[PDB]
């Protein structure tokens, strides 16, 4: 249709003459030829969204309908790229500019066509029935992920009338002759799909398989298991990227997504370049990790439709991608800043909220977005069987209760890891509190565990009741100070401060203190439990504490410098030398005690 | 102490001079350009001045 | 060079403009009018009061014949019969030069120093295009102060925001002014300061500051005191940023920028978002200003093409001593670094009388260590910051407890503090402190204490200096 603008209202616009369209609609508006999508209507009076600048807009300009909703280009080349949060190439819009700006109304392709590729026929013989999520013959895209998987989009059925051949192709050529009712079924190298509806599954499955970090306290106490997620605090000194390039580089990730709403500009150009920087700390060592990253990042300064439409956009790649049943993971710059631009949106639009400024479906939509997440078998004959884990770094308001979506979070995810202030002000980075997070997956991952380590589970039980008791008792000493208290009441507290020197600090960058495999922290804790307990068993008779740890003199000591044994040594060097200690300690234990 | 408030006072006529050698080769050099392009440019504007831009806003 | 020369070509077809005079309604800050053709939205036009006064607005809404246009200087006398509104049919254009250094300009940016007008090399659009987000580069070469504080705890690397916290009724224009004659990069530089919504005697202040630095004629004014019309407060920081983008991305010079107050945009902004109904945000404030924040903050930074940097300093005035307010809140959420007064250390007479422990600057890292300093200078500020906190919490302690449960170290922490602030807190409003007798002065303090509980000092670093 050829619409008239009506009124404009900064980020708002009205056209008129509009009959026959859908309220999520892609539309081209103005000389310019913007791109805006329909929100509400009535009559032939159309609310349009405005993701772009307006400026010497004026009335009875041209308004151009779309007929479909807002979709992402899904094929080759996506990987080892960095765009918008409407999927603009940022690299080929820089370089075709030649300039440091973004012209209005460019349509730079999502997926380039200036590249070829090395198709090659799958195992589907003309003449057989097809449909959707059943795959058809394989490209290469890149080493760390050849062969790249070419499906059929869902809602495709027919009969494969023709195969193309193998060899050298770029996209923009039918390679599929299909006929569900005639020949109309044709189909290239890419395809597209709608953000807001997700794909869907054969079906869905349980959790297990921890994931790593390469920090102690997180995997250690509070697990976490691909197909999850979870909320992380950022502080900016309690390492806000130290633990995404900890996941990047050692979490066992087909691919990696990160995405940018709130990005300062700073973090973003810096993030952005120090990738490069990086490399592969997997199988080899591969000098790009991009390989495994695709970026979309998006600065304030762009409209706020953008950072609203960005986790969409992340969160169809990823599935996307996971429908070939892989690992995927995601991260998020600051989940406030999203429900900001939301009800920044909302107040616009004019409708109350009623939640000291959020709009009351903010539940709802996040509890939707959330749940696209998880592990599931794919759709199709191939039978692949993916997994979606992400984490949502919200960023707080300077306060816990006061942000309801802390609420929502609360209420919908099953893995919280809080945050103790007081750490970062005592610059105790890894600064989280203990006493808030949680973890349900514990239960079931004993299962898992049972097949490695099937002690651990009782073991950290019961060092995390020994660090409640002394945080419990520490309320009672402070107002009172030291009194008749007993050899067990130092114990608690040196064993506590022990534990939360080594496990609750380390330093962000160092081969012993960024990183850490599960059998190396499984050590120390029971390094930890032995001490303790031999050291109550002996204090049980006599044995008053300070000659105690005279007589065994520096075993604390002998342990604490533990943390400098490298990873990667071997795991047999490391575990001998912990077998040692272990050796020396129980034998020091039952002389000295004597 | 006197000797530097007096020796404050010695820099009143480098100030003048200073001013005119500042300015005099500026204002000469203004005045010489005021001449090359000035028949070129006055031509410019009185042509450009006349033209007309009939023109509709179609919308 | 020449393809400049074959762009300026558009500077040659004039075309009238319409005069209207259906003015339709008045209600403060806002005019309405009536059978307007083609709108034009973000549209600069002027007024004529009918006694020959000239004012001008923008327009903010339109639709049918309907236009809503706000103005800037004042609405008296505005009669709804004799006085005709033209269109330039153009957003706004500011003339831009080289030659503005020692001009001082009104709000409205105008020469109101005698001079005549700034003979433009062009005019720009005070609402740039954003830059590419592939495009920018990461800022460093540590720029230092003087100032121990801010040197050492919260160094800056030139290129970023840095917000300024300050109170009520505090010598902050005081600091900012002794940072900025007594700026030093060690691993000239040209400024410019916007003064809008501000009182008068800051101003001559900061014009003896500049006069006695001699620095004046590298840097240029944008002057806006109170009895300027309000509205025009909204324009102010625009065309700061608007010349300092031009000089530094075309000529390729450090260029360092002040604001003095954001509390009276903030002011200005709710102002003109009531004459027209919105829905509110906290406090009155329509949501969006998130918005005209990050507008304002896009402009900093460094990038590949131009060498010329650019590094924003807003000064923050707290409402009522506050952060949760959604001033200094939103400001944190998109800011990077502050820097943080407190009324206490000054009624304690103390300069400067900064509180450490909220201030804290995001970026510090990528600037500091080998290269260009000691790399000991992060598990310096680290300790430092570590035994100001316990030192503080045990003197609250005790001020509920009283010397009943203080450990030894409780009051080393303690006397360590009170040197701490007496020493190396305190400097002279003229005195210049590089970080190298700073972290001297960090280490003498600290060598009170044995080699155990430093724990934030790797072993390496804490066997080097701990004698010497």
């Amino acid at each position: 249709e050829y619409g008239a603008i009506y009124s404009v209202s900064g980020p708002v616009v009205i056209a008129e003459n509009m009959i026959g369209c859908a309220m999520y609609e892609l539309v081209k508006v103005g000389h310019d030829n913007l791109v805006g999508e329909v929100i509400r209507i009535d009559g032939d009076k159309a609310t349009i969204q405005v993701y772009e600048e307006t400026a010497g807009l004026t009335v009875g300009d041209p308004v151009l309908r779309t007929g479909k909703p807002l979709s992402v280009e899904l094929g080759p080349g996506l990987m080892e790229t960095i765009y918008d949060g409407i999927q603009r190439p940022l690299k080929a819009i820089k370089e075709e500019s030649q300039s440091i700006y973004i012209p209005r109304g460019i349509d730079t392709p999502a997926l380039d066509r200036t590249i070829k590729w090395q198709f090659t026929p799958g195992k589907f013989q003309v003449g057989d029935h097809i449909s959707g999520g059943d795959i058809y013959g394989s490209v290469f895209e890149n080493s760390l992920i050849s062969s790249h998987k070419i499906l059929l989009p869902p809602r495709s059925r027919g009969t494969i009338t023709w195969i193309a051949p193998a060899g050298e192709y770029t996209l923009d050529e039918k390679i599929l002759e299909v006929e569900f009712d005639g020949k109309k079924s044709d189909f290239t190298l890419y395809h597209t799909w709608p953000v807001r509806v997700p794909r869907p599954v054969t079906e869905k499955l349980s959790a297990d398989y921890p994931l790593l970090t390469g920090q102690r306290v997180l995997d250690a106490l509070f697990p976490c298991v691909q197909g999850g997620t979870t909320c992380i605090p950022g502080a900016f000194g309690c390492g806000k990227t130290v633990i995404s390039q900890s996941l990047s580089k050692y979490s066992n990730s087909d691919a990696i997504i990160y995405v940018g709403c709130g990005e300062r500009g700073n973090e973003m150009a810096e993030v952005l370049m120090e990738f490069p920087e990086l490399y592969t700390e997997m199988s080899g060592t591969k000098e790009p990790i991009m390989k495994r990253t695709t970026l979309v990042a998006n600065t304030s300064n762009m409209p706020v439709a953008a950072r609203e439409a960005s986790i969409y956009t992340g969160i169809t790649l990823a599935e996307y991608f996971r429908d070939q049943g892989k690992n995927v993971s995601m991260i998020a710059d600051s989940s406030s800043r999203w429900a900001e631009a939301l009800r920044e949106i909302s107040g616009r639009l004019g409708e109350m909220p009623a939640d000291q400024g959020f709009p009351a479906y903010l539940g709802a939509k996040l509890a939707s977005f959330y749940e696209r997440a998880g592990k599931a078998v794919a759709l199709g004959s191939p039978d692949r069987t993916g997994s979606v884990s992400i984490v949502a770094a919200v960023s707080p308001a300077g306060g816990d209760f006061s942000d309801p979506v802390t609420t929502a979070t609360l209420g919908i995810t099953q893995v919280f890891w809080g945050l103790d202030k007081k750490l970062a002000q005592r610059k105790h980075f890894p600064s989280i509190n203990t006493s808030v997070s949680y973890s349900k997956y514990t239960n079931v991952l004993n299962k898992f565990y049972d097949s490695n380590y099937p002690e651990f589970p009782v073991l950290r039980d019961r060092m995390k009741e020994i660090l409640s008791n002394a945080e419990e008792l520490e309320q009672v000493v402070q107002l009172v100070g030291k009194s008749a208290l007993s050899d067990s009441d130092k114990i608690t507290l040196d064993v506590a401060t022990l534990i939360k020197e080594d496990f609750l600090q380390q330093n962000g960058y160092s081969t012993y203190d960024a990183f850490c495999p599960i059998w190396k922290t499984f050590d120390m804790m029971r390094a930890f439990i032995s001490y303790h307990d031999e050291a109550q068993k002996a204090v049980a008779n006599g044995a008053n504490w300070s000659k105690l740890a005279d007589s065994t003199g520096d075993v604390k000591h002998a342990v604490s410098s533990s943390k400098f044994f490298e990873p990667s040594r071997g795991e047999k060097e490391v575990h001998g030398e912990f077998e040692k200690l272990l050796s020396t300690m129980q034998e020091r234990f039952a002389e000295s005690t004597d | 102490l006197k000797e530097f408030e007096q020796k404050n006072a010695g820099g009143v006529g480098e100030l003048e001079k200073k001013a005119e050698a500042g300015v005099q080769g500026e204002l000469a050099e203004i005045k010489k350009i005021a001449e090359k392009k000035k028949d070129d440019v006055v031509k410019i504007l009185i042509e450009t001045v006349i033209k007309p831009s009939a023109e509709v806003h179609i919308n | 060079f020449a393809i400049n020369k074959k762009a300026v070509e558009q500077g040659f077809n004039v075309k009238p403009r319409l005069n209207y005079n259906t003015v339709s309604g008045v209600n403060g800050p806002l005019v309405i009018l009536e059978k307007v053709k083609f709108p034009r939205y973000n549209e600069i036009v002027n007024l004529t009061l009918p006694d020959g006064t000239v004012r001008q607005g923008q327009v903010l809404e339109i639709r049918g014949d309907r236009a809503i246009v706000q103005v800037f200087e004042g609405t008296s006398g505005i009669d709804v019969k004799k006085t005709t509104v033209e269109f330039t049919g153009e957003s706004l254009r500011i003339p831009v030069s080289e030659d503005m250094l020692g001009r001082i300009f009104d709000g409205s940016g105008r020469p109101i120093d005698n001079g005549p007008k700034v003979f433009a090399e062009d005019y720009l659009d005070i609402n740039g295009s954003p830059i590419n987000p592939y495009a920018r580069i990461y800022p460093e070469e540590m720029i230092s102060t003087g100032v121990s504080a801010i040197d050492t705890m919260n160094s800056i690397a030139r290129g970023q925001k840095i917000p300024i916290f300050s109170a009520s009724g505090l010598p902050h224009n005081e600091i900012a002014a002794q940072i900025c004659r007594q700026a030093g990069l060690v691993r000239n530089f040209s400024i410019v300061f916007a003064a809008m919504g501000v009182n008068l005697e800051t101003a001559r202040f900061f014009k003896q500051d500049f006069e006695e630095n001699g620095s004046l004629e590298r840097t240029s004014l944008f002057l806006n005191l109170a009895n300027d019309p309000t509205i025009e407060r909204i324009i102010t920081p625009r065309l700061a940023l608007t010349t300092a983008e031009y000089l530094a991305y075309q000529t390729e010079r450090h260029v360092l920028t002040i604001l003095t107050d954001m509390s009276s945009y903030a002011d200005a902004l709710r102002e003109v978002s009531a004459a027209r109904e919105e829905v509110p945000g906290r406090r009155g404030y329509p949501g969006y200003m998130y918005t005209d924040l990050s507008t304002i903050y896009e402009r900093a930074g460094r990038v590949e093409g131009r060498n010329g940097s650019i590094t924003q300093i807003p000064i923050l005035t707290m409402p009522n001593d506050d952060i949760t307010h959604p001033i200094p809140d939103l400001t944190g959420y998109i800011t990077e670094g502050q820097i943080f007064v407190d009324r206490q250390l000054h009624n304690k007479g103390i300069y400067p009388p900064i509180n450490v422990l909220p201030s804290l600057s995001r970026l510090m890292k990528s600037a500091i260590g080998e290269g260009m300093t000691r790399k000991d200078h992060g598990d310096v500020s680290n300790q430092l910051y570590a035994k100001y906190a316990i030192g503080k919490d045990a003197a609250a302690m005790k001020a509920v407890v009283g010397e009943e449960a203080l450990s030894i170290e409780d009051k080393l922490s303690l006397e360590f503090l009170e040197k701490f602030e007496k020493t190396f807190i305190t400097q002279g409003a003229y005195e210049d402190r590089t970080v190298f007798e700073s972290l001297d002065q960090a280490w003498s303090l600290l060598r009170i204490y044995p080699k155990e509980m430093l724990n934030r000092i790797s072993p390496k670093i804490l066997d080097e200096f701990y004698d010497r």
